């Protein structure tokens, strides 16, 4: 219940957040890579304990389009306990903030499989995203890809 | 030495190696090396293309007589390092890079790899002598600057940083860009010198002045708000905190400082104002109410008449949305056992109020309205809450309520599937979670939670094919395999304690090894950031890295698999049947002595048998994975057949002792292994440390020293 910015000592929890809801992850290595580069833009939900309960994996492309900047969400994801409370909702808003301030960002995308729908309802109703398009057998398993772009204007 | 057709080739050599693709460089090195042993270069560029591709100690050998040959070289040392550095031998690759610069010193590369050697091997003083050279031989970039006054502010001299960062920034009087990035991470790190060396007082001074050039704004208010609170400033305080809630309003330890600001309570306990202390709390309400903490922290502190006030309005709340996440919330609350039995007597009545009316308890009815399905959450409540108090009886006859209701709702499954478990009964708890899992094939969660319980009721075949179904199965033993190399903790976990209670124990051992493999790969990921970092110049996160990365084997996942495999090498030392992994029932039976010489041949005959198949099986697997490059060459049989499973009890012990203060286990799992080692001056001061600490009148304790009496009296005889 407690929102705020990821840092490195969670790191970890938040991989194991992504371990258990996302088919989908990456190894430790490139959380670190994300938090060296952009320190800032990834935040983290936490329980009473203190262990990662939602998270945002936040970053700027490194080769943007057309050479306009740009934020991209790698990975969200909530155990399905917190679910159904806002906290993804919360965790994306603190980190399009961040974005915005420091890096200059533009607009800001990431990629959701087109049968997930608590996913599209969260971005396209409730976070105000768009449809950029669609990308073809995208992920691993041949399902294709929506991608979604809000655009700060 | 000296010839001028062997040149070109000698450098086509070392090109090659640049280039990867190593067998056209060793065509150009065999040529001359046969009729020409005695070049040390030679050898050693020979060795680490042998190396390069593999594998290995062919590399070494050409290598190390190379280095034996020029005594000398430095292009001898540098490949020395680079195989070294290459194999993560990090004390050893860092000693090849001095030696390499010594040999040559205009070579400034050398400098720039032995810095992230030295401070992966937390050598901050030659570190630092490093990072210095290298600034001296480039004083233009930032990042040289950068690194010298980090290392120098890890040795702890704080002064010598702030003169390098200060020395730097006035360089610069036009500007602003730069990056303004680094310039903003910069500013930061120059104000956690001068907080580290000026005190809070000049620290304040000086980020009230940076405060332009920060383009965190989180950082910036935080770090403010912790001085201001620090210099008892509360007003300045008070509106800075009130910056943050407007930022984010779900941050607890803002509402902990605003707290500590008015002065409504200390730096730990909330003392006093008591009735203040709430009505800023209910003006908290007015900062927009789609925050939960204004209500729900003071439930925290809140007492006898009060809280029960406040913890009806706040049950109702959450039960009137049917919100599934509700005593996950309250759970918290449970600390002191008194506001257990209020939240308990209090949801008890919700559960016999909707049973004539559908109003909560009785006065509510003259208040009118009506909820129609608060009954399920209320008996998802209660069938939570029970399961935690333990009641189990009154637990189950709760879920059987909820699921007659609503038998398509998952999570009165999850929850029916742990009382089975708490009950003892793995079979069935293990059904009803995968019954749980039937409910929703699209979530992860659901089936790792599943395999979990598999694993638990030792099914690890029937857990691993269920996991296939979420996981990439491209490549390397299945889904557990792709399981590894994601470095999920918890299966490797469950899974190697499933075969350990099975006395399988070549698997278990796999399984804990890979726990090992992945917390070593989490301490060598830092490497490359010793470079990075400064070049991106995130100093501050930099910082944390490092500190992160000292404790970063005291975790709980390490010590279980630590200890399982200590555990599991004690048995390999005490029986000599467990070598084989023999299946339960003949476990006991070889265990129990009571068997004669003709059934004891057999079961020998058999799980040696049973060994080669296993061995044979583990060939098909390494000639699998070699067609589809780095080979696994342990498939889980070649740890248990140690010679000696007590050194390697003694190395999973390593990582153990230096966190023993505060897991007084370690200590007592460092008797029982010298105490075997028949070392019992060492046993008996391991075993002391472990007394101090919870002992006397521990269990663990006394059969440790029970055991210890009884292999120190058998030293001798009598
Ligand atoms: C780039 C990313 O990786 S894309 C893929 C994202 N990852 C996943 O989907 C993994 C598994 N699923 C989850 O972790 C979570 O369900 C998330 C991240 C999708 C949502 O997080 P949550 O905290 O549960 O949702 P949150 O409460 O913050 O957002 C609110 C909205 O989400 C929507 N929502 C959330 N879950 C569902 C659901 N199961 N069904 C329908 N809508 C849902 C609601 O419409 C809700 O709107 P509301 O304001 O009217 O209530
Ligand atoms: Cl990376
Ligand atoms: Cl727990
Ligand atoms: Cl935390
Ligand atoms: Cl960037
Ligand atoms: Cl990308
Ligand atoms: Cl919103
Ligand atoms: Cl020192
Ligand atoms: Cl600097
Ligand atoms: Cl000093
Ligand atoms: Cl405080
Ligand atoms: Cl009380
Ligand atoms: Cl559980
Ligand atoms: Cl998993
Ligand atoms: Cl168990
Ligand atoms: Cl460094
Ligand atoms: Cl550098
Ligand atoms: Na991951
Ligand atoms: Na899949
Ligand atoms: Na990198």
């Amino acid at each position: 219940m407690d929102i705020r910015p990821a840092r490195i000592s969670d790191l970890t929890g938040m991989q194991n957040c992504n371990l258990h809801n996302l088919p989908e992850n990456y190894q430790l290595k490139y959380y670190l890579y994300h938090a060296i580069s952009w320190p800032m833009l990834s935040y983290v939900a936490t329980d009473p304990k203190g262990r990662v309960v939602g998270y945002v994996l936040a970053k700027m492309e490194e080769e943007p389009k057309d050479g306009i900047p740009h934020g991209h969400i790698t990975s969200v994801s909530v155990m399905r306990s917190y679910r159904h409370l806002g906290l993804a909702k919360r965790l994306m808003v603190q980190s399009q903030r961040a974005m915005v301030e420091v890096y200059g960002a533009k607009y800001m995308s990431l990629h959701v499989r087109k049968s997930n729908r608590a996913a599209i309802h969260l971005y396209r109703d409730t976070l105000q995203f768009d449809v950029q398009g669609i990308e073809s057998k995208y992920y691993a398993d041949g399902e294709d890809a929506y991608a979604m772009h809000k655009d700060f204007s | 030495q000296l010839s001028p057709k062997e040149i070109t080739l000698f450098r086509t050599a070392l090109k090659c190696y640049e280039t990867k693709q190593y067998k056209k460089g060793l065509k150009a090195i065999e040529p001359l090396l046969e009729r020409h042993p005695e070049h040390g270069e030679s050898l050693a560029i020979k060795g680490i293309l042998l190396h390069s591709l593999g594998n290995t100690k062919e590399g070494y050998d050409n290598v190390r007589l190379g280095l034996r040959n020029d005594v000398g070289s430095g292009v001898c040392w540098h490949i020395f390092g680079l195989i070294s550095r290459a194999d993560k031998d990090y004390v050893q690759a860092a000693k090849c890079y001095i030696n390499a610069h010594k040999l040559e010193k205009n070579n400034s590369s050398l400098l720039r790899d032995l810095a992230l050697l030295q401070s992966q091997l937390r050598q901050y003083k030659a570190l630092a002598d490093t990072r210095n050279a290298l600034l001296q031989d480039n004083p233009g970039v930032r990042a040289n600057w950068s690194a010298l006054a980090v290392a120098q502010f890890l040795r702890g001299e704080y002064a010598s940083a702030y003169k390098i960062v200060d020395a730097f920034e006035s360089t610069i009087n036009q500007g602003v860009p730069v990056d303004t990035q680094e310039e903003s991470e910069a500013m930061l790190f120059m104000n956690l010198v001068i907080l580290k060396k000026d005190g809070v007082e000049d620290a304040y001074k000086h980020l009230l002045s940076i405060e332009k050039k920060v383009l965190d704004r989180v950082a910036f208010l935080e770090t403010r708000a912790e001085y201001e609170l620090y210099l008892s400033k509360m007003e300045e305080a008070k509106s800075t905190i009130y910056l943050l809630l407007d930022r984010n309003p779900d941050n607890h330890q803002y509402y902990y400082n605003l707290q500590r600001a008015y002065g409504y309570e200390d730096a730990s306990g909330k003392v006093l104002d008591s009735a203040e202390w709430l009505n800023l709390y209910s003006q908290l309400a007015k900062r927009y109410p789609k925050s939960e903490c204004p209500t729900r922290l003071p439930l925290e502190k809140l007492e006898g008449d009060e809280f029960l006030t406040h913890v009806d309005l706040y049950l109702r709340k959450k039960l009137k949305r049917g919100i599934p996440s509700v005593f996950v919330d309250v759970k918290s609350l449970y600390k002191d056992t008194k506001k257990c039995k209020v939240v308990e007597d209090l949801v008890s009545k919700y559960a016999s109020s909707l049973s004539t009316t559908n109003k909560f308890s009785e006065d509510d009815d003259n208040s009118q309205i009506e909820i129609p399905t608060t009954l399920l959450w209320t008996y998802y409540f209660l069938a939570q809450h029970f399961d935690h108090v333990g009641e189990l009886e009154k637990a189950e006859k709760y879920v059987d309520l909820a699921i007659d209701h609503t038998p398509t709702l998952v999570e009165l499954f999850m929850t029916k599937a742990r009382i089975s478990k708490h009950k003892g009964e793995l079979q069935t708890a293990m059904e009803i979670m995968d019954h749980a899992r039937k409910l929703d094939l699209q979530d992860r969660f659901i089936n790792g939670k599943c395999a979990k319980y598999m694993l638990r009721n030792d099914e690890n075949e029937l857990a691993a094919k269920t996991v296939s179904l979420f996981t990439r199965n491209e490549a390397v033993g299945g889904a557990v395999g792709d399981l590894a190399d994601m470095q999920c903790l918890w299966y490797m976990l469950e899974d190697g304690k499933s075969f350990a209670r099975q006395k399988k124990f070549a698997l278990a051992l796999k399984r804990f090894s890979t726990v090992f493999k992945i917390f070593d790969t989490w301490a060598d990921d830092q490497f490359d950031f010793h470079f990075f970092a400064f070049r991106k110049g995130s100093l501050r996160t930099y910082l944390d890295l490092m500190s992160w990365e000292d404790s970063v084997y005291d975790d709980p996942s390490f010590r279980e698999a630590a200890q399982g495999s200590i555990e599991i090498y004690f048995a390999l030392f005490d029986l000599p049947f467990a070598k084989y992994s023999p299946k339960l029932p003949d476990f006991e039976k070889l265990s129990s002595g009571e068997i004669n010489e003709e059934e004891e041949k057999k079961i020998y005959k058999k799980l040696k048998k049973d060994l080669s198949k296993r061995l044979e099986r583990a060939e098909k697997l390494k000639e699998a994975d070699k067609s589809r490059k780095y080979d696994e060459d342990p498939l889980g049989e070649n740890l248990v057949a140690t010679s000696e499973p007590l050194k390697e009890a003694q190395k999973c012990l390593e990582k153990l002792l230096p966190y023993g203060d505060k897991n007084p286990s370690a200590y007592i799992l460092a008797a029982q292994l010298y105490t075997r080692l028949k070392n019992f001056d060492t046993a008996s001061k391991y075993l002391e440390q472990a007394k101090v600490i919870l002992g006397q009148n521990d269990p663990t304790v006394i059969s440790t020293e029970k055991f210890y009496n009884s292999i120190k009296t058998q030293s001798n005889a009598a």
